């Protein structure tokens, strides 16, 4: 997907990060991932995390 | 060059070779570029009216006090005072003969092509300045050609704000003086002369 | 004293400071100009 | 005038609001000597009470049909003392307190800990934008004219 | 490193050594920890102990002469309730007018130091001074001394003067209490002390 350290926002409806920032980790390369991208936010969500995983397909502006 | 605190710190939005450049603006209030080229126009036209109405509000209360006319004082002048027509009618004529020339200027200010003519006369009614900012020109605002060069009219154009400041803090003056003492300025300032050390602010 | 500084940088005494000024100032104002209800200007 | 109030410096109600209070204070007085603390107290609330009411009559507030002032916030010429000229001064004073804070906060979220400097207050920078924030007015007009008020990517989101 | 101490056998503080005039290693409270509040505090200390000079000076000396049949000036207490050519606002506000320019220029110095050392109507006259609080020149030091050895005549001096200074505040804060406990004037307390001193002290009142 994209490349490490970029800035992307995000665009899943369901996130607590919709529309928010994010500098990517590590993305994975296996076969079959279906949520690959592995970004982590500046600002925890209601449980308290700030990094989650998404598919290439479902976040990005740069 | 001098500024105006001699501990520096300079800001950056204006560095030099500005017309009366003195590295005052503490307060960040112009810091983007249209800030700057419209606050330039602003100052320019305030000094000029400020220092027209200093030249209007001095002179008629000197001579008057040294005893040359019986006009009445600038707070009082245009206060209830029916002279030639109705005050109400001379300020909508004043608005819109103002109109036609600030509408001009505001023109120039974002577009700078204004200085042809109307009414046929667009020969030999051109008017002739081409300045960088506004500073107007030809027989209709400079008839003696007084502003030749550039790169080397900062002189004059220091000059120019250099005494409109002035003139506006001593517009304010004579406005609070006015309203706060009921009584002319320079009667005020005769009557400070009188005792300096008694006469001051209440 | 940097540490000082610091606490003295914290939320609630930098609220106490400013409401206590603030009370002060009101307080003598409303001592020298009392029972304010129009402004005089 | 207006509203059928009648100014207060000729309301027959007036009169007895004040002689009323005056009698009261006196009749607290009768009870002390003239040369000790509540003696003085109660003459200064007296003069206090004087001073309040040859004030409101000579502003010009128009009281009700039971000796009251009415403040008429209208816009009314004659009574711009009442609303709009002290509305004003607080317009200024509330817009320099939100604009400080707001620049504050636009300044201090560009740093290593935002988070740390909201709980912990880095006193010369504060005072910086508390000390700029006089001519609010010409800076919040500038920055919405400049387009640099407001944002288009916020974060709502709704399923 | 061998320096007396304001108590004998303790250790002077890391953030003193001596180095400044007047050191003696007293600092309990921590107070001047940092080296950015101990460039300022040095200098509230000297314009303190200066200005205080200047007011023991003038408190003591003609209360002195007024007792000595010589001068009829009033105690220094109610020196404001007198006949001046204006009002005690109007004075302290050509005060405060000509303080501001002075006490900025000095701000200037302090904080961004030899920023302003240029005579802004005769540009040639330069201050001479090169250390902060110490402003030297023509104006603030006529008679030259001032510039000598890089120790021992300077740093002597230095803290000659420092001595007499802290004496001055502590003199000027006694006749501020004395003048409120006892109603008389600061000569009058050591004329009545001295006619008996065993039962004139501040435990002759209460
Ligand atoms: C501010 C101010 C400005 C920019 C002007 C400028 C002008 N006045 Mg005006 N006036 C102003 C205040 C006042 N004027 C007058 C009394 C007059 C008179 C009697 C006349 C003007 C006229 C004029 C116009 C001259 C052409 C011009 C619009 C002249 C005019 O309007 O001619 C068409 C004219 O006859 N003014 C009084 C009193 C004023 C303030 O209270
Ligand atoms: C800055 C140091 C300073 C000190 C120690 C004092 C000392 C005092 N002044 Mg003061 N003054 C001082 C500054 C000034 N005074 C005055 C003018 C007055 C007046 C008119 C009066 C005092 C009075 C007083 C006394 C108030 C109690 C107190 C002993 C009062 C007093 O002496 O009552 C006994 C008093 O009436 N002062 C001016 C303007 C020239 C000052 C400007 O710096
Ligand atoms: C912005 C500039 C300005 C404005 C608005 C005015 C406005 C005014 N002037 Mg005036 N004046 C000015 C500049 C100005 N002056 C200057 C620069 C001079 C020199 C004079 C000399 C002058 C005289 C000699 C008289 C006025 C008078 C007047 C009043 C009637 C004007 C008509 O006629 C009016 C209040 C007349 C007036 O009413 O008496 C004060 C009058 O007799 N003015
Ligand atoms: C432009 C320069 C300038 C000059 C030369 C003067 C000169 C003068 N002003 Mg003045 N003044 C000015 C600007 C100026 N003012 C400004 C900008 C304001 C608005 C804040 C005032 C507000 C003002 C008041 C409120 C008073 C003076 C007064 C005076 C006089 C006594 C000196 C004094 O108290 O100060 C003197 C003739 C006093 C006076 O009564 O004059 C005799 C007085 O009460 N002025
Ligand atoms: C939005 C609500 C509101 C508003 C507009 C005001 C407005 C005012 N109050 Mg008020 N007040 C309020 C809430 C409010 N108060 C509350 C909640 C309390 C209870 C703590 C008080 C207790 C109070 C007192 C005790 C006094 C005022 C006074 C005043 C006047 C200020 C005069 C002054 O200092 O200058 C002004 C009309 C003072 C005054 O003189 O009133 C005319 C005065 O003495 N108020
Ligand atoms: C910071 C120092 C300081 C301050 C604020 C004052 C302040 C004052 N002195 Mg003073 N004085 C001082 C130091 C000081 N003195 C010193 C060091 C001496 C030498 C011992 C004197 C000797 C002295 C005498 C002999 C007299 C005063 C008087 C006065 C008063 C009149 C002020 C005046 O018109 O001066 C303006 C002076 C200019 C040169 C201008 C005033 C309260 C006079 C007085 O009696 O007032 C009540 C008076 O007669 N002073
Ligand atoms: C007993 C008190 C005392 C002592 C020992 C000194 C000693 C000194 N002062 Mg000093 N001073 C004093 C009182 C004193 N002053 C007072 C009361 C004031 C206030 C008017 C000043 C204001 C003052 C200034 C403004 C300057 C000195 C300077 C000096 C130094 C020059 C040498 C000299 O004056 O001899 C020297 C360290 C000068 C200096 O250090 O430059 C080399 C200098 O610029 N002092
Ligand atoms: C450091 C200088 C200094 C000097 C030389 C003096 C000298 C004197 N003080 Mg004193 N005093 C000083 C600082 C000084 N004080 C300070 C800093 C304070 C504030 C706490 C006081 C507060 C004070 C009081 C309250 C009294 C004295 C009194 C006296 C006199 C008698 C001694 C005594 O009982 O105490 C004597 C002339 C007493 C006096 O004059 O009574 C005769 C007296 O009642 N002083
Ligand atoms: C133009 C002006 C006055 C013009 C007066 C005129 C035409 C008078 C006309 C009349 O008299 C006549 C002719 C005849 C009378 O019969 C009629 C009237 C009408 C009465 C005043 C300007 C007056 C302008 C003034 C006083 C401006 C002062 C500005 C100061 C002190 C500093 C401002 C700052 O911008 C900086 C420099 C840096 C920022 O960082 C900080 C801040 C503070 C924002
Ligand atoms: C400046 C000063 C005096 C100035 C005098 C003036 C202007 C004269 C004024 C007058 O001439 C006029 C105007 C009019 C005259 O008619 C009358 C007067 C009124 C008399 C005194 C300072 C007086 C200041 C004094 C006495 C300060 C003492 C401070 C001490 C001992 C502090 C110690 C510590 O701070 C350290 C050192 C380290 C910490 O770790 C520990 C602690 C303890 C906190």
């Amino acid at each position: 997907g994209p490349k490490r350290g970029s800035i992307v926002k995000v665009l899943r409806r369901e996130s607590y990060w919709f529309n928010d920032t994010g500098k990517v980790v590590a993305v994975d390369q296996a076969p079959g991932v279906r949520y690959p991208v592995v970004v982590r936010f500046d600002k925890v969500n209601y449980a308290g995390v700030s990094t989650n995983n998404y598919s290439p397909d479902e976040l990005e502006a740069a | 060059r001098p500024l105006w605190l001699p501990g520096t710190t300079p800001p950056a939005h204006l560095d030099g070779t500005l017309a009366g450049d003195f590295g005052f603006d503490p307060l960040g209030l112009g810091q983007d570029p249209q800030d700057l080229r419209w606050y330039v126009q602003a100052e320019l036209v305030h000094s000029r009216f400020a220092m027209a109405g200093v030249a209007g509000i001095l002179f008629t209360d000197l001579l008057r006090a040294s005893g040359r006319t019986d006009i009445p004082v600038w707070f009082e002048a245009g206060a209830t005072k029916f002279d030639f027509a109705d005050t109400t009618t001379l300020f909508v004529v004043q608005l819109i003969l103002m109109g036609f020339v600030e509408t001009k200027r505001w023109m120039d200010i974002v577009k700078p092509g204004s200085q042809a003519a109307e009414d046929s006369f667009f020969g030999f009614e051109a008017a002739f300045e081409g300045l960088e900012t506004g500073y107007p020109g030809g027989p209709l605002f400079n008839p003696l050609g007084f502003a030749n060069d550039p790169t080397k009219p900062q002189p004059l154009r220091w000059k120019e704000i250099k005494n409109g400041r002035l003139a506006m803090v001593a517009m304010v003056g004579f406005m609070v003086q006015a309203y706060v003492t009921k009584t002319g300025p320079i009667e005020n300032l005769l009557t400070h002369l009188s005792d300096p050390v008694h006469n001051t602010i209440i | 004293m940097q540490d000082v500084k610091t606490y003295l940088s914290t939320a609630p005494v930098l609220a106490t400071l400013w409401f206590g000024f603030l009370a002060g100032l009101l307080i003598e104002i409303n001592r020298f100009f009392p029972d304010a209800l129009v402004l005089p200007l | 005038d207006v509203a059928g109030l009648t100014p207060c410096k000729e309301s027959k109600g007036f009169a007895k609001r004040e002689k009323q209070e005056i009698k009261k204070l006196e009749s607290r007085l009768k009870l002390y000597a003239p040369d000790s603390a509540p003696a003085l107290a109660l003459n200064a609330t007296i003069e206090k009470t004087k001073r309040r009411f040859a004030f409101y009559g000579n502003e010009g507030l128009l009281c009700g049909t039971d000796g009251l002032p009415h403040l008429i916030v209208d816009g009314d010429q004659a009574h711009l003392g009442e609303f709009v000229y002290p509305g004003l001064v607080f317009l200024y004073i509330a817009g320099w307190i939100g604009w400080v804070g707001r620049a504050y906060l636009i300044d201090v979220r560009t740093s290593k800990k935002p988070t740390e400097k909201e709980i912990i207050i880095d006193v010369p920078l504060a005072l910086r934008i508390m000390s700029k924030g006089l001519t609010w007015p010409v800076a919040a007009i500038g920055e919405l004219r400049s387009g640099k008020l407001v944002e288009k990517s916020a974060n709502i989101t709704v399923s | 490193n061998d320096r007396p101490l304001w108590f004998p056998g303790s250790k002077a503080p890391e953030w003193l050594d001596g180095s400044l005039p007047g050191d003696f290693g007293f600092d309990p409270l921590g107070l001047g920890s940092d080296p950015e509040l101990l460039k300022w505090f040095v200098q509230a200390e000297l314009v303190h102990c200066r200005w205080a000079m200047l007011g023991a000076a003038g408190i003591f000396i003609p209360e002195a002469l007024t007792k000595a049949g010589i001068l009829n000036t009033p105690s220094w207490n109610v020196a404001g309730d007198q006949q001046y050519f204006a009002d005690p606002t109007t004075l302290f506000v050509i005060e405060l007018i000509l303080f501001a320019w002075a006490e900025g220029r000095r701000w200037a110095d302090i904080v961004n130091p030899g920023c302003v050392n240029v005579d802004p109507v005769f540009p040639n006259n330069k201050l001479t001074g090169t250390d902060v609080g110490y402003p030297g020149g023509l104006w603030f030091d006529p008679l030259g001394w001032g510039q000598t050895k890089d120790a021992k005549k300077l740093k002597e001096l230095r803290t000659k003067e420092i001595k007499n200074g802290r004496l001055a505040m502590l003199a000027v804060l006694g006749a501020v209490v004395q003048a409120n406990y006892t109603h008389t004037g600061p000569i009058d307390n050591l004329l009545a002390h001295l006619a008996d001193p065993g039962h004139n002290t501040i435990f002759a009142l209460s």
